Parts: C-alpha cells; structure tokens; sequence
C-alpha cells in the first residue's frame, strides 16, 4: 500500500537521523504535532553490528532483530509510538533486510555475529539461509546485484521459506508496537517476486495507535533508478511506492541555475519521473548529502536548498520527506557522542533552534513554513501558473495558497494569486505571531491580484503565502 | 543505503584508484613509470583516502576486476598484464593497500583491511 497513514491535517515523514527514542517522543508533542507533520522516518532500531568509531553507517549491518540499539530498547521505542500516534505523528521503520554484518563482531545488544561461518545466533540464522558468496559488480545483470553480496555484506536468501517467515514476524513485531509502515533498504538488491510474498504477510496496522480498521503498513522502497539498467524502479510499484530518485537530481539541477526554473510548468512524469502516487520524494537523504555530487542540495547550500524544499511542498506530487541531518565534515562521521559511544541529545535552544551539533532542518522557518502551506492548500491543483519566461515563476494551489520564485533578477510584479482578498505574512521571510506578521506581507486586492516583490539579494529567493497565515 | 553508493560517479570517482596502476606494479613487479615509488606510494594512498571507509574496498575491486555500470560502461580492472609482470601478481598486491604497512585506511569491515576481496 502506497497511503502514508497520516492523521487529518498532517503532511511530510522528516527523517530524525540518528535520533534516540526518548527524544522522538518529545519532539513529537513539542514541535512535530503543532506544527502538523506528518510522521518520522527512524534510523534501524534492530541490533546492529558495533564498529570501530561508531560511525553512522554502523546501522546497516544488521545482527539480530532485537530492537537494542543507541537509540534504546523496547520499552523506550514502545513509549514513542504510544507518545507519537496519540500525537497524530506515525513512524516509519528503517528496514534492512538484504544482509546481515561484512565481518565478524557483536552487536549493540551483545548478539554474536559470525560473517565467516554465516551464524547470526540471535535470529537465528545459519549459513543455509544465504545466498552463496559471489560479488555484485553487474548491473546490466540483475541476478547478480540481487544474489551477490553487497560490498561484502552477507546477502540473505528471501526466497527461503524460513527466511521469510523470520521476516516477516521482525516487521509484524514493529506493527504491534504501532508503526505505520516501513523504508525498504536496498530494495534493489531483492526480488520484486520475494518482497511482495513477505509484504503480503504483513497484519493490518495495531488499531490501539489510531489507526483505521483495515489500515494497511506503508511501503516506501529505496531503489536507485536514473535509467540504462537490468534492473528498474517500476518492478517495485505494484506493492508500494518507490523512493523517487530523479527528482533531487532534477530539481537540485534546476535550483542551481542547471535548468529554465519556467520548464518546471511540466513538472512531474513528463520528466521521467514514477507517477506521483507510486513516489516519495525528497531533496536528499542521509546517503547523498554525503556521496550525491554537485547536483544535490544540502543544508550546505541553504539558499537553493530552501528553494528546492519549498518547490517540493508547494508542488501536489508526491508524498513528502524532509532531511533532518546532524553538521559534519567527513562522509563517515557518526552522530555526536562521547568517549563510551552514548549518543548526545539534541538541545532545543531559545530560538527553538538545536544544539549540540544537529542542524535540525525541520525547525528551519522556510520549512515548517511550508509544511503549515502544504497542509493549507490540501486537496488542490496548480493553477495561476505564471513565468516570465526565464527564472521567475509563480503559481498558486487553488485558492488556498500562492508561491513566487526567483533564480534571476528581482521579482516586482502585479500577479493573480487566486486568493481571497486580505492582508497575508510571507510564511518563507517570517510567520504570523499575535496579529502581526514578523517578515514580509503581502495585500490581495479582489481581483486575487497582489503586488509581489522578491529581489535576488534576499536571503531567500522563494515567497509563500497561505489561507492559514492571514491577518 | 551504504553500500549503495558504493559505484563509479558516486562515492567512488569514475575511473577510480587512477594512479594505483602503476604503483601494484612497480611494488609487485619492479614495472612502472620512472618516478619515485614514494611518490606513487603517496598519489594512490592520497585517491584512497579520498573515498569514504564504507567503499574502500569496493574502489580497489573495481581497480582490480572492474565493473559494469548504468551506462553498460566496464570501468576498472586496471591491472591487467605488463611485460614481466603477470596480472595475477599485481592483482595479489592490490586488496594490501588499505593496510597498516601501506596507507593503513578503515573500511567497511572496521579496521584497515578488505576482507571478501
Ligand atoms: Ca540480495
Ligand atoms: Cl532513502
């Protein structure tokens, strides 16, 4: 199932990276919920793998399905779905199911982990339920990225019987605890034949978290697809949405000045992407901020980047996800923490802003500006699209919702925004507070016509008005 | 995730381990430019430690057997034959790179060294 099981009147999964269950759970009912996100994409919280240095990518060298990792046990990962649902917040599993460790050690809950002689004593899993060691090096050979092991993880066999059932009862354990649904790691190193046996096995979601009778677990699944290959992104949407790829590439492109921003007017399928029922989408992830290359927008370069995201929000396609990265400097750098491996916490400083290290993109004004804007203007198409023909355009959401851009001059035009007359705060340049609007407003005239003045120097090259920020 | 990215334009460069080439060979066979294997010793640990710890050992692999990409493009398998100096030698030499005696890098198995090579 391709519905994100969100609660009425919320939008956007914000990936908390690295984030500890007790700290989810307040950020749920502190920011997440009054400002109407839709729900939080967690790091792996089955037992991984310890590695020297701790890095981020520890995470995905599975050794047990235990649910003990630094980010907590059971009882803490239970008291943030409790927490988070009666919050309307739902939570998204990192699921890593392709393989096991690359070498032998223990792991975050003291499991044992046998690469060399495949034993994972905790699952428990034997060297009968993986696939025979050979290396992934093909990709004009669909056999072998699917069968071989990926750089050196041991690759397990999901179209073993017992394998699946294993996994299948991992996943249905998270339902009980009240998820609404799942990130599928490396879902091009499986077959579309197993994933939808073991996703067909999966129970309705736990009703005691609010959920729907019959509510079925989401499925985002994560293959990377820019084309010319064995193996392609449409295999996997019969039985879920797929992580929609081209997008970042395209937009982070655009937003660079790669593209005309006036050809985004046919954005969506005719530019090769999935339709955008079967996508989530998103300007980057853990994985690319890091290794994307120079189309990739990061919080690295913020003032094309909030452009991106505010085009991502404003725009019907998709369901949305937002990177919530912690700052480093080299691509193996684990989450901040302390000379035993303890995670450190993020602090919500002041400004509502964080400390210790994590950029907490999510509490950025630009962002939870739109996610406010994408909840206003629900259920509505592209209309008043306008362009100067160049790197200005605008558009509003029925009449919910107007938007303007710029990537090249300054923006100082009469334009039809569709919306009721009235005095309304730029919720990109500031945010309506007791009566007033702390940035930029904006006065709709009857004709829906409004003066709209956007100039390149600003700090911000997009403007957002809305229903719901409306003196 | 990861692993993942471990592919030539991503977080290994095209073409990866470039100068590696002709350092295998000179160390394994006496065979390569005519430049002070100190030198080539420090280009081609200076290529490696440019790539993550995670796709280390996936960039000398792709040095070593190659790999066949998105565009049907083989890209690697860098060590192949040189007068004197049989691939298999060379190709022996190789997975040493990441080790303590050599540029001593951390990959994905945790310390400096390629297992599943
Ligand atoms: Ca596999
Ligand atoms: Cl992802």
């Amino acid at each position: 199932q391709k519905d994100a099981n969100f609660a009425s009147g919320r939008n956007s999964i914000v990936h908390l990276f690295e984030w500890k269950w007790n700290d989810i759970a307040d950020e749920c009912e502190r920011f997440l919920q009054p400002q109407g996100f839709g729900g939080v994409q967690i790091s792996p919280p089955n037992e991984y793998l310890v590695a020297d240095g701790r890095p981020w990518w520890e995470r995905y060298q599975p050794v047990s399905y235990i649910i003990n990792t630094r980010s907590g046990d059971e009882s803490a990962f239970t008291d943030m779905t409790r927490r988070c649902n009666d919050a309307g917040v739902r939570i998204y599993v990192d699921a890593v199911i392709n393989h096991m460790t690359g070498m032998n050690g223990v792991g975050t809950s003291g499991s044992s982990a046998d690469h060399d002689g495949m034993n994972y004593p905790a699952v428990p899993y034997g060297s009968g339920d993986f696939h025979s060691p050979c290396e992934v090096n093909n990709y004009q050979d669909a056999d072998n990225v699917r069968n071989c092991e990926l750089v050196g993880l041991r690759d397990l066999n999901q179209g073993s019987d017992y394998v699946r059932g294993v996994l299948i009862d991992y996943m249905n354990h998270m339902i009980d605890l009240g998820v609404a649904g799942f990130r599928v790691d490396a879902a091009k190193h499986m077959s579309p034949g197993d994933l939808s046996v073991i996703f067909s096995g999966l129970k309705n979601l736990n009703t005691d978290y609010g959920f729907a009778d019959g509510a079925r677990p989401f499925i985002y699944q994560e293959v990377i697809d820019l084309g010319g290959e064995a193996i392609s992104k449409n295999e996997y949407t019969g039985f879920g949405c797929v992580l929609e790829f081209q997008f970042g590439v395209s937009l982070g492109n655009a937003f660079q000045g790669g593209n005309q921003l006036k050809n985004l007017a046919n954005w969506g399928p005719e530019w090769g992407l999935l339709e955008g029922l079967d996508a989530v989408v998103f300007v980057d992830n853990h994985d690319n901020q890091r290794t994307g290359g120079s189309q990739i927008l990061t919080y690295k370069n913020p003032k094309p980047y909030k452009m991106a995201i505010a085009f991502m929000l404003a725009h019907p396609y998709g369901t949305t996800r937002i990177m919530s990265s912690f700052d480093f400097t080299d691509n193996d750098q684990g989450p901040p923490q302390d000379g035993s491996g303890n995670l450190i916490s993020p602090g919500i400083n002041d400004d509502n802003t964080c400390s210790n290290g994590y950029v907490c993109e999510h509490r950025w004004r630009q962002v939870y500006g739109m996610v406010g804007f994408r909840n206003a203007v629900e259920g509505t198409q592209v209309e008043n699209w306008w362009s100067n023909d160049d790197n200005q355009i605008a558009f509003s959401r029925g009449s919910q919702g107007f938007v303007a851009f710029t990537n090249g001059g300054d923006l100082n035009q009469n334009l039809n925004t569709g919306l009721p007359a009235g005095t309304y705060c730029d919720v990109i340049s500031g945010e309506l507070s007791g009566g007033s609007c702390t940035g930029k407003s904006v006065t709709v005239g009857d004709n829906g016509s409004a003066d709209i003045s956007l100039g390149s120097a600003e700090d911000d090259g997009v403007l957002a008005i809305h229903v719901n920020a409306k003196l | 995730s990861v692993g993942t990215s471990c592919i030539p334009g991503m977080a290994i460069p095209h073409n990866p381990l470039d100068s590696c080439r002709w350092y295998v060979s000179t160390r394994t066979c006496g065979v390569g430019p005519r430049l002070a294997t100190q030198e080539m010793k420090a280009r081609c640990c200076r290529q490696l430690e440019a790539i993550p710890a995670y796709c280390r050992c996936e960039a000398v692999r792709i040095l070593m057997d190659g790999v066949v990409t998105s565009s049907g493009q083989h890209e690697g398998r860098l060590l192949q034959d040189l007068p004197g100096c049989p691939r298999q030698v060379q190709r022996a030499f190789a997975p040493k790179l990441v080790t303590e005696v050599e540029c001593n890098l951390a990959t994905i198995h945790g310390g400096p060294f390629c297992l599943s090579l």
